[PDB]
RNA sequence: GCUUGAGUCUCGUAGAGGGGGGUAGAAUUCCAGGUGUAGCGGUGAAAUGCGUAGAGAUCUGGAGGAAUACCGGUGGCGAAGGCGGCCCCCUGGACGAAGACUGACGCUCAGGUGCGAAAGCGUGGGGAGCAAACAGGAUUAGAUACCCUGGUAGUCCACGCCGUAAACGAUGUCGACUUGGAGGUUGUGCCCUUGAGGCGUGGCUUCCGGAGCUAACGCGUUAAGUCGACCGCCUGGGGAGUACGGCCGCAAGGUUAAAACUCAAAUGAAUUGACGGGGGCCCGCACAAGCGGUGGAGCAUGUGGUUUAAUUCGAUGCAACGCG
């Protein structure tokens, strides 16, 4: 807020093999507060995507997500007159959080059957960097490199 | 106004510029002659700056640090 | 195209424009851009960056003199006049001297 | 406060231009008697030397020439 | 007759004091020449205007023109207005030390005379950049204004006219006395220059404050304190610093200066609330990021308005509208 210096909120790890950051993608997939029918569908796609591509729950996961990690983003810091965007690299915490959603966000839509098979299809394509939430990453991109020169 | 700055130097580096020339000498010129402010702005800087030093001689006090 | 070893670039910096021009030792011009010319329609032309991209316009289409080192002819007032001449080091050049060479009036009068 | 003039008996002169150099700088201009001494009667007569010299050439104006 | 008033001479000091004659440094403009390209110009944004004839701009050469950024300082000079490279000539005024000379020649001034910011007027010239008036384009319900692009008088030299300014430290000129501090500037005496210092005496000037004064703010040894000499102005506001008359001026106009009529107010610095498209600091999902809605469709409820003989009454900007 103005004055408030809170830090981030300690959630409760994952029911099935410990890991806080997958635990934070099931947070970040929750329409309508259902958290157990998100657990169901991350662990289902978890399985379907570690049958197609051969690795384990933790590491295809794991790289699935820096195909989707942006390296800088824009915002609006305006001093003094005129209102341009302002290049930034933004902290971890929010960086990885905020590719998360960009996995949510294209599992969203492209809807082939079901939603464990659309995020497994998501995380797939996001393999290999060819899907939408790596094209949200390249668009972010694309708002820096040419509005880079304001520093 | 000139300055060379031998070869391994990858900056400008050109401070000479900002403390004489550059800018105190530039943006007062483009526009508004005046005719009389300049001995009007120099009246009130140097008025500010006599009150300023009579405030920092007499700005011995307690003030509670 | 004439084969030229060096060159001069005379940069000249306005509140109007803000140019980069070539010329050889003796003073004929080898090729330039504007900063108009380069983009940015209307309100973004008194930007710096406008003056950064004039000089990476002005950096190529001169390749055929085949220029190596450079002396910076610095002209006028205005926003640019320093932000330029990276502009002039990112894009492969040599950068000898900075210098200015215009007086102010030898007895001239200045409106507003 | 370590002006050469204010215990400088024989005036400050055009000619001798090694001392009269130590007084404008890389630009040519004037450098003030706010930073280096030079009371207000000899340094209107440094500042008379300066621009005496300017005429004679044997100090720039400027470097932009 | 005398000298402490005033004045003159001797030795010097500082100054943008004035007048005349010349020489020189931090860049928009015009012309010519080489170059090479797609737009230039401003604003909160936008356009007029300039441009493929090749613009704004690139270097060199030339042209003229009224003027001094740095030094630069409630720093200095001049009675005031005002005056700010430098060099040459003329010339006034101010101040300091030891003296020498006249002996009240001294202060103020109705009338009168001279100087007198800028704007303007007349003649002979210059005209580069701006710039009233004027044109075009933007904003607005309207804009003949604030904003922009051009542009004439003028801003400018020689000689006159006009004599007006918020010509204001709003405080008339001269003399005397009156605690003080911090300074700036400019001389001089003395001390060991024994080391960029120390002790005093004069002029001008800035700020703060003692007594005192003032309606207060504030002035305060250059007083608005206490006095003495002289000149000018006022008896409420509007009318009105207007009209008539006299004088000056080529004109614009300026000086002097009423009356009739209306009102019981006008005004004076200062304090407390309000406010500033005034700042500094702080706060609230107030703004930033994000989520879900309204306004696009249909149903429940209320209001405005219409009709009726009634569509009871109140609330009716947030602070009324699923309210009583």
């Amino acid at each position: 807020p103005r004055r408030r210096v809170i830090g981030q909120r300690k959630i409760l790890p994952d029911p099935k093999f410990g890991s806080e950051l997958l635990a934070k993608f099931v947070n970040i997939l929750m329409v309508d507060g259902k958290k157990s029918t998100a657990e169901s569908i991350v662990y289902s796609a978890l399985e379907t995507l570690a049958q197609r591509s051969g690795k384990s729950e933790l590491e295809a996961f794991e790289v699935a997500l820096e195909n989707v990690r942006p390296t800088v983003e824009v915002k609006s810091r305006r001093v003094g007159g005129s209102t341009y965007q302002v290049p930034v690299e933004v902290r971890p915490v929010r960086r990885n959080a905020l590719a998360m959603r960009w996995i949510v966000e294209a599992a969203r839509k492209r809807g082939d059957k079901s939603m464990a098979l659309r995020l497994a299809n998501e995380l797939s394509d996001a393999a290999e960097n060819k899907g939408t939430a790596v094209k949200k990453r390249e668009d972010v991109h694309r708002m820096a490199e040419a509005n880079k020169a304001f520093a | 106004i000139k300055v060379r700055e031998n070869e391994p130097f990858d900056v400008a580096l050109r401070r000479f510029k900002r403390s004489c020339e550059k800018a105190g000498v530039l943006a007062e010129v483009r526009r508004r002659e005046f005719y009389e402010k300049p001995t009007t702005e120099r009246k009130r800087a140097k008025a500010s700056a006599v009150k300023r030093h009579a405030k920092k001689l007499a700005r011995e006090n307690a003030r509670r640090t | 195209r004439k084969q030229v070893s060096d060159g001069v670039a005379h940069i000249h910096a306005s509140f109007n424009n803000t140019i980069v021009t070539i010329t050889d030792r003796q003073g004929n011009a080898l090729g330039w851009a504007t900063a108009g010319g380069s983009g940015f329609r209307g309100s973004r032309k008194s930007t710096p960056f406008a003056a950064q991209v004039a000089a990476e316009r002005c950096a190529d289409a001169v390749k055929e003199y085949g220029i190596k080192n450079l002396e910076v002819m610095v002209k006028g007032p205005g926003p640019g006049r320093e932000s330029t001449i990276r502009a002039l080091n990112a894009a492969g050049f040599r950068i000898t001297n900075i210098t200015d060479v215009t007086p102010i009036p030898h007895n001239g009068c200045r409106p507003p | 406060f370590c002006r050469f003039t204010a215990e400088g008996v024989q005036e400050i002169d055009y000619k001798d231009i090694a001392t009269l150099k130590n007084y404008i700088t890389e630009s040519g201009k004037i450098v003030p008697s706010r930073i280096t001494g030079t009371r207000a009667k000899y340094q209107r007569q440094l500042a008379r030397a300066i621009k005496r010299a300017r005429y004679l050439s044997l100090l720039p104006y400027t470097d932009r020439h």
